[PDB]
């Protein structure tokens, strides 16, 4: 089980986050910086955000072994994921919200139906508070529950680029990112991410309380800023590579505005149809639940 | 660290970079269609 | 083979008749360039079991 | 929708089509101001041609 430790289940180090700089790792913290900013004429107001209908699809048991931890990560980073909205993978994990039920969350991310002794899991009700939250997004796409897409985006930049002084604010001008750069480095962070066990962050950030929580926020500030960046990425239209002395860098057009499509087809990571569907309806949970 | 493979002045054996597809083929190609205005009389010229 | 909607409201009380369903996780998808789509499929039937 | 047309100009006719097939899966309310016709009263008997 593990229990819970206080203070988080992301303190605990067996199961971490580091980016993949080239031959050495290092810490979300550590890479933010080698971007700057670039401040254009443009500007975005901070909207609020609608509430959640309350209606996770009911239970159902097909029996599949299903891995909805993998299916999450892969959907928002995974690069080129298919059929990502498909309905019967999270009507079974609903059935985990459910007070006194035989179906435990693996550590590794793989729900079961009864047990088993060789695998150690998250204790019944940290992840009964978890599915509580997260089974909602299986109904994403229907056209009634349906989330925005085209208005959660003037949050994503805020933390990218945000200055203190603006999240301080409520409006922020619209920003221009540039980075140093190796070539296949957008396609390399991407293809990094996808193995941080992003379960853990989300299955204890709906168990943390008032002063566990508080020092939280505080500290993971990054590997949120991370997953939002790797993923705003996918979102901004024109990617223009600058040849300067012996460097070579990336700019990233718009941090804050859904072009829609493309970013750059082979210079980055793109978005399907069925996943501003779904990764909408993401941050629609984690903002409103993060703040 | 590691002068780079060209003037060092020795021949070598080393590596590329290679892809699976014949390229040219989808069993397709880009298929546009293209609608006439209709009149010629009402066609506007004058957008400086 | 395919059924129809005014049988399956006729259909004899124990005669078992069988009435296949399609899969479809392992199909590529279309080439960037063809021809878009209008108003398409309906599905009528589904089981509950599974 | 309301959706209403001034001029049937650049309309490819596959999406000329899914306007159509829009009105009768979403009860989409469209117009057309261009079109002249003659249209004349009939008698119950006789019905249409």
């Amino acid at each position: 089980m593990l229990q819970q430790p206080t203070g988080g289940y992301t303190t605990l180090e067996q199961f971490a986050f580091t980016i993949r700089n080239d031959g050495t790792n290092a810490t979300p913290t550590q890479f933010l910086q080698l971007l700057s900013y670039e401040a254009t004429e443009n500007e975005l107001v901070k909207k609020t955000i609608p509430t959640p209908e309350t209606h996770l699809p009911s239970a159902r048991n097909v029996p599949g072994n299903v891995y909805i931890e993998d299916a999450i990560t892969q959907a928002l980073f995974g690069i080129s994921a298919q059929n990502v909205n498909a309905h019967g993978y999270f009507s079974r994990l609903s059935a985990l919200a459910l007070p006194n039920t035989s179906a435990r969350l693996g550590l590794d991310g793989v729900i079961y139906n009864s047990e088993t002794i060789n695998i150690p899991f998250y204790d019944p009700a940290a992840v009964a508070n978890f599915a509580a939250t997260y089974a909602k997004l299986g109904n994403a796409s229907t056209p009634r529950y349906r989330a925005d897409m085209i208005d959660i985006y003037a949050h994503v930049g805020l933390e990218l680029a945000g200055t203190d002084a603006e999240r301080a604010a409520g409006v922020m001008p619209v920003k221009r990112a540039k980075f140093d750069s190796w070539e296949g480095s957008l396609i390399s962070l991407s293809r990094d991410v996808v193995n941080w066990k992003i379960l853990a962050f989300l299955i204890d950030l709906c168990s943390l309380e008032g002063e566990a929580l508080r020092a939280f926020k505080t500290r993971n500030r990054d590997v949120f800023r991370m997953m939002l960046f790797i993923m705003s990425t996918a979102v901004a239209a024109n990617v223009v590579n600058r040849k300067v002395t012996k460097r070579v860098d990336r700019v990233l057009e718009y941090i804050g505005v859904n072009s829609m499509r493309t970013a750059g087809r082979t210079a980055t990571i793109t978005y399907d149809l069925s996943r501003h569907e779904f990764a909408a309806k993401f941050l629609q949970l984690t903002f409103t639940r993060w703040n | 660290v590691g002068i780079p493979k060209l003037e060092v002045d020795h021949i070598s054996f080393s590596n590329v970079v290679s892809m699976m597809t014949a390229n040219i083929r989808t069993g397709d190609d880009m298929a546009v269609e293209r609608v006439n205005p209709d009149d010629v009389r009402a066609i506007n010229i004058r957008n400086a | 083979q395919h059924v129809d909607a005014e049988s399956i409201m006729t259909a004899p009380k124990g005669k078992l008749f069988h009435l296949q369903f399609m899969d479809g996780l392992l199909r590529p998808e279309p080439s960037a360039f063809d021809p878009p789509a209008s108003g398409e499929d309906m599905r009528l039937i589904y089981p509950l079991q599974p | 929708v309301h959706m209403t047309i001034n001029e049937r100009a650049g309309m490819s006719k596959l999406v000329a089509d899914n306007i159509i097939a829009s009105v009768i899966k979403s009860n989409w309310v469209v117009d057309i101001h261009d079109i002249e016709y003659t249209a004349e009263v009939m008698t119950p008997s006789e019905g249409y041609t």
